[PDB]
């Protein structure tokens, strides 16, 4: 790894400059060599994990989604042939998106998960898991995809039996997670009124529990319930 | 994009 | 050169699809291929170039400003020693950003340049010399710095005697390079006096030719002499 | 950053 010569908290100070540089791609590899010393990941450090890769990807995505959307048009009826560019350069992008997704499953599988003991620690890794499969599955179409699909479900549920347990229903963990998962519902399973159930029940039993929480703990909560509320509207 | 986090 | 076994046209479609995906460093890459298949280049070959290489040094160059900036306020007095870090992920992406400069002068001199022999290609061409220069001015300190600062100067002011001769005074060509070139005046050579009145002429002169244009020329050329007055407006 | 193109 390019990053083994650099000391672990080197690394954590340069992901957090990359991040106020906007350089997510270097953020992203500085948080890579942290993971790869091998110690376990604090929750800040989870976090700079977790922006990094989803910045990272997030452009990659929309860049794929934008390449999708041309290849589909030059494929309809009528349309001039231009060739196989749109296709190479879509599958170029892909095959990106790909190696990022691997990159980020490979420090979850070596060795993140198996030595996350503690409910925030675990449940976080076992979503970043069910996100970059969610990811892989939103450009498979080959034979292995049904059971993209599945490593993803799975992941997610594997989370949420772990954090229905052991978190209250306003962690922010647990919402997220639950946010995501209902969206793998809509987008990926294609099954609209499970991502709606997930989302109101999760957004129902998070409200209950708010007049446990001290006003910063209230601001993380709301934040993420105004994002399943968000979806909800956009699905209703 | 529905939001995810 | 990676893009060595790509056609032309395949480049220059990819560099479009590039643009459209925001992906301005793989268009820079393709733009890149295209220029070395050794034929010269179209207007609007030029533009994706110069859009493409443009958004790739101006996003290093505001990670430059504010990793350079967190550098500054961690070398005063009171501040705390944070180590090496702050300064060597600044040279990382100052490194990566004169890489970049270097590998567009590089395409520039070998061979775009010379082979430049119409006005429109020649001036555009210079301009961007020019530019790349002062880009590599904005983070130097060696012994070079004011050679550097002298080769901006001098493609800058080759480039405004052909305008001066072979184009109209609305040519946006000829105000692109006037607005950069005060710009430099005002940045880089501490020449505040000699960029107002760099602006100010252009603008002037400018305006007393509108009148010749059609209303899609008169588009273009108001839009760059906005930004003049812009900067006119920054700095009195 | 002043305008430049
Ligand atoms: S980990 C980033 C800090 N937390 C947050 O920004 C937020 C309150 C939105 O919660 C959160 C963020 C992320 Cl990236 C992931 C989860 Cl599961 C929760
Ligand atoms: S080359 C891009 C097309 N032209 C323009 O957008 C504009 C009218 C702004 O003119 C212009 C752009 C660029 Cl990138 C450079 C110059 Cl010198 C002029
Ligand atoms: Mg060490
Ligand atoms: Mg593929
Ligand atoms: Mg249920
Ligand atoms: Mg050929
Ligand atoms: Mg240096
Ligand atoms: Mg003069």
């Amino acid at each position: 790894g390019a990053m083994g010569s650099m000391e672990r908290a080197s690394l954590i100070q340069k992901a957090k400059l990359a991040e106020q540089a906007e350089r997510y791609e270097d953020m992203a590899a500085f948080m890579k060599g942290a993971v790869e010393k091998g110690e376990e990941l604090s929750n800040e450090e989870r976090c700079l994990l977790s922006v990094a890769y989803k910045n990272v990807v997030g452009g990659q995505r929309a860049a794929w989604r934008v390449l999708s959307s041309i290849e589909q048009k030059s494929n309809e009826e009528g349309s001039e042939e231009k060739g196989p560019e749109v296709r190479e350069y879509r599958e170029k992008v892909e095959t990106e998106l790909q190696g990022v997704c691997d990159t980020v499953l490979g420090l979850l599988d070596s060795h993140l998960i198996k030595e996350a003991g503690d409910a925030e620690s675990r449940v976080f890794y076992l979503k970043m898991k069910g996100d970059y499969y969610r990811y892989l599955a939103e450009v498979a179409t080959g034979d292995d995809k049904k059971r993209i699909i599945d490593s993803a479900r799975s992941a997610y549920q594997e989370a949420m039996d772990i954090s229905k347990k052991e978190m209250p229903p306003t962690n922010p963990i647990r919402l997220g997670l639950a946010l995501n998962f209902s969206v793998f519902h809509y987008e990926i399973a294609n099954s609209p009124e499970e991502a709606i159930s997930l989302a109101k029940t999760t957004f129902d039993e998070a409200m209950a529990d708010l007049h446990t929480l001290s006003e910063d703990s209230y601001k993380d909560s709301t934040l993420i319930m105004q994002l399943l509320r968000d979806n909800l509207t956009l699905w209703t | 994009f529905p939001a995810t986090v």
